[PDB]
């Protein structure tokens, strides 16, 4: 004991608010790509408190490498029973692309339009409402928080349609990122405000 | 001369500086989310109206900013379908600064034929009062076939109502026959938006502390210059723009790297999708096992150019619905 | 100074066209079809026996002049299993031909060693006598790590024999589980034939006035420049050689071009077949719907790395087979 | 009548011998393909009684084109009950490229070796005579004649296990064919002397 699952937890209990979603958007791609960086990231937000954890990057090298990826989080998630352990970062955790985004919006837009050639629905029945239940990620919530990491200035591509209201805070770079940053991070995203067009 | 673009040239420095950035890649769009005029009234303790007028002259102000910039397209966020929920009272006064700001451009218009500017108005405009519909179809009608520069108002404005629709007209093209399911593309998605004019922007640019989106062009911002600056809406500066265009400078050639990829990525899996579904066809009647006589190249040139022909008739169709109005009148 | 390659310089006018003609693309494999030895005889009124002696001569010169042309390989037609069909006074008179021209090879050793020089010999060796199949199997062991130049005697050969034997090899590659039946390719059978250490001809030369390939090089001068001269094979002078090579050079822009765009068209269907067989095996098993994690890229690599590992092991063990020779004992 | 028939027939009869299978390659294919030509030659090749004519380009363009050649055959054939005369054409013309060479040996070579592997055939099963009869034209006698046409000195990868006693004639060019041209050239064939390694 850890202990220190207790002393994360108070961590993000005190925050005046935690992400229930968290995006990770790496936008300079490494050679040898850091998963232990990224890994730890991931470890930090299930401490903490963040029930989903959303990693990408433009190119899909975390996709092309996934494995490689979810090792490294469940060793060092065992540091500070496998198959509960392993559902429960393959439940939290997701490793997104470009094609999550754009592509997917195109895919709910060929599967409704189907049904309207079907005569099983008509056009005026697609209210925002009803296309965002026909997405990917229909049973988790929006990003609240995205940690975008590295030098470019662009979402590039990631979620256009969930981060219509996710708080989007920068740091220069994950290659040997601190838990004090990550939860510098997190103070901000507990700061913010959304008053929601009011 | 006109009430929607100040009448000022760039100062010594503002002129010099300009000159030397404009030796690199310069954005031919970029976008606003004008914010912060409530607090700024606050700020200088007016009330909130003067905030939002205020918030007027710098548009028009910042208009001439991107003219002398040769910056010649402009989207900013005007009123956002959320915002309908702000007391009477308030959305009453931005009600009213359109109905005067509207009007006042047909009242300046010839100066707007004498400049060639285009205004565009984008939103789901039926939540507008009918009065304001019918001016702000006016000054569309009016601006149409100009071409010198852009201005694309967001009036009840959302990106998921925009993308929502876009979907819709795509669905209503399947309904009356125009397009088969299959030819749902993202480069479809793009024509049925209402930016359908103009390339995606260069720089995204919102003001005040905020770093979001608040569902303003989610779609055509993907691979946009984030620019978030802490500095009120009625309160900028040249010197803001300009630090918004040296970021994107910054970012120039490696996003210009990752949106040829992307772009380049996109074709390969439709090429991939579309040789599989030739195969699909011709693994079923018959077997292909060629060849020579090139049977897969014909297939899948006749593929697509039978898809390029449905959607053009698909998108004539949606423009001429669209020209269809009544509201002009 | 050897007995199969005569010694001896280009003349003046043969030394200055043939400077002038390297100075184009030159022949580097030239396949001889040397036909009309016993026409010739009669027209001397001399044994058939000594046209085909005459015959022999003329061999040797001709590979002097080309080693002198800088043409270092050179294929030539000898002995047609059809021709066991000749009386047996012909027959033995080839064989005995071969018994004396060989071992006059070993007697010549060193000679070899010291212009490395490479012969083999190609053909369903085992219709030919006991002892000429040893004495064949010993020049041909001695000669091995030669490679200054190279002449392949076909004797008891003939192409669909070849051919039926390529095909046969990669069957007992299969049969032995050095091969699946999916990895027999053309470049395959390519490897199997007797000539598989040399690349295919430049040129195919036929004398006597017969305008057939007579089952020789079938596979091989699909793409070769073919030259037919009237002239009877023991009467072969450099300048018929000289013209054949002008048609060499004649053809060469043309045929290299229909060279490249077969083996580009090959190679285009081969990726279609495992593109399509990929897809095969990813659309059984689920679906791939892929996509950025480039599935079928990897799936496509590992296709041909392990059909790669499979021919190559299997060809060692064909190399090891043939080169197991209690014969050269 | 035509009569012209029985004058054809009588030029062929006329011959010490004629072709059963005749090939034409094409070696310059022309921008727009001279059709015409090709099914003049086709055309006297039926008239003087020659029973099979494979025409062959390296490029497959006839093969591309192949309905546009068969009407130009049967228009010519017309002059000098359509479904008699079209099935007719379809069994005595076959129209080649370089995949029914080196590719299809290739393809038998797959179907044997897929029998070696199913224990239903030996290796050593594999004589000449077999793989013969395995080939695609295992039931049509191999070219006797090849009248080859333009500038290049080479069959193009032209069935090279059917050519093996082939008489090869060469023409300069097809584009204005002659049928004295074309008779010439069977005058060549009937005097050809094979000996059968004899
Ligand atoms: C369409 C229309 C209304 C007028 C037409 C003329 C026109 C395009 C004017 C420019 C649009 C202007 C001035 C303001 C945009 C409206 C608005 C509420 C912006 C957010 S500032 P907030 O109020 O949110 O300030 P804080 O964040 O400090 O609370
Ligand atoms: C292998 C062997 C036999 C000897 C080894 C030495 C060697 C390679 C000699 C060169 C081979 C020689 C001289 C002749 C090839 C044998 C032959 C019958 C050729 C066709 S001439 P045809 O007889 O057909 O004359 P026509 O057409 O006028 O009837
Ligand atoms: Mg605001
Ligand atoms: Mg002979």
């Amino acid at each position: 004991a850890a202990h220190h699952r207790m002393r994360w937890r108070a961590d993000g209990r005190s925050l005046e608010k935690l992400p229930v979603h968290m995006g990770l958007v790496i936008t300079e791609v490494e050679q040898e790509p850091s998963f232990s960086d990224i890994a730890s990231l991931v470890v930090w937000c299930m401490a903490v408190g963040i029930s989903y954890i959303s990693v990408y990057d433009h190119q899909g090298i975390f996709k092309r490498n996934n494995s490689r990826l979810m090792d490294e989080i469940l060793k060092q998630q065992q540091e500070l029973d496998k198959d509960d352990q392993v559902l429960n970062c393959h439940l939290a955790v997701k490793v997104l692309s470009p094609e999550d985004g754009k592509a997917d919006i195109v895919r709910a837009a060929q599967d409704f339009c189907q049904l309207v050639a079907q005569k099983q629905k008509r056009p005026t029945d697609l209210d925002v409402d009803t296309l965002a239940s026909l997405l990917s990620s229909n049973g988790c919530p929006d990003p609240d928080l995205v940690l975008k990491f590295g030098p470019v200035d662009s979402t590039l591509g990631f979620l256009p349609w969930h981060i219509r209201l996710t708080e989007i805070v920068s740091l220069p770079s994950h290659l040997n990122i601190s838990y004090e940053d990550f939860f510098s991070a997190l103070r901000q995203y507990a700061a913010c405000e959304q008053r929601l067009g009011k | 001369g006109m009430s929607w673009i100040k009448e000022g040239e760039l100062s010594l420095w503002e002129r010099f500086c300009a000159n030397i950035i404009k030796a690199g890649p310069m954005p031919k769009h970029i976008a606003f989310i004008m914010d912060g005029n409530r607090r700024y009234a606050k700020k200088c303790q007016v009330e909130r109206q003067e905030g939002h007028s205020q918030g007027f002259n710098k548009l028009a102000e910042t208009l001439r900013w991107c003219l002398n910039l040769g910056i010649l397209e402009v989207t900013v966020y005007a009123f956002s379908i959320e915002n309908f929920k702000r007391s009477k009272s308030e959305v009453d006064g931005l009600m009213d600064l359109a109905r005067q700001k509207f009007s006042r451009l047909m009242e300046e218009k010839e100066k707007l034929q004498k400049h060639g500017v285009c205004i565009r108005v984008l939103g789901d405009l039926h939540l507008l009062p009918l009065d304001l519909q019918e001016l702000i179809a006016q000054a569309v009608q009016a601006t149409k076939n100009y071409n010198k520069c852009f201005l694309n108002v967001c009036f009840a404005y959302t990106s998921r109502h925009e993308i929502s629709n876009a979907v819709r007209e795509m669905a209503w093209g399947v309904e009356q026959g125009l397009l088969d399911p299959s030819d749902i593309s993202e480069s479809l998605l793009d024509k049925c938006l209402y930016t359908n004019r103009s390339p995606h922007p260069d720089i995204l640019i919102r003001t005040s502390g905020e770093v979001r989106l608040s569902d303003f062009l989610l779609w055509q911002t993907s691979h946009s210059c984030l620019v978030f600056q802490p500095v009120l809406w009625p309160e900028y500066t040249f010197w803001n723009l300009f630090e918004a265009i040296l970021q994107f400078q910054m970012n120039h050639s490696v996003l210009q790297k990752a949106r040829d990829m992307y772009a380049e990525e996109r074709k390969r899996q439709q090429l991939e999708r579309d040789q599989a579904t030739v195969t699909e066809q011709l693994l079923r009647e018959g077997l292909q096992a060629s060849g020579d006589a090139q049977l897969r190249r014909t297939r899948l040139h006749k593929l697509s150019a039978r898809r390029e022909e449905r959607v053009q008739g698909f998108l004539q169709a949606l423009e001429l619905k669209r020209a269809d109005w009544l509201a002009r009148l």
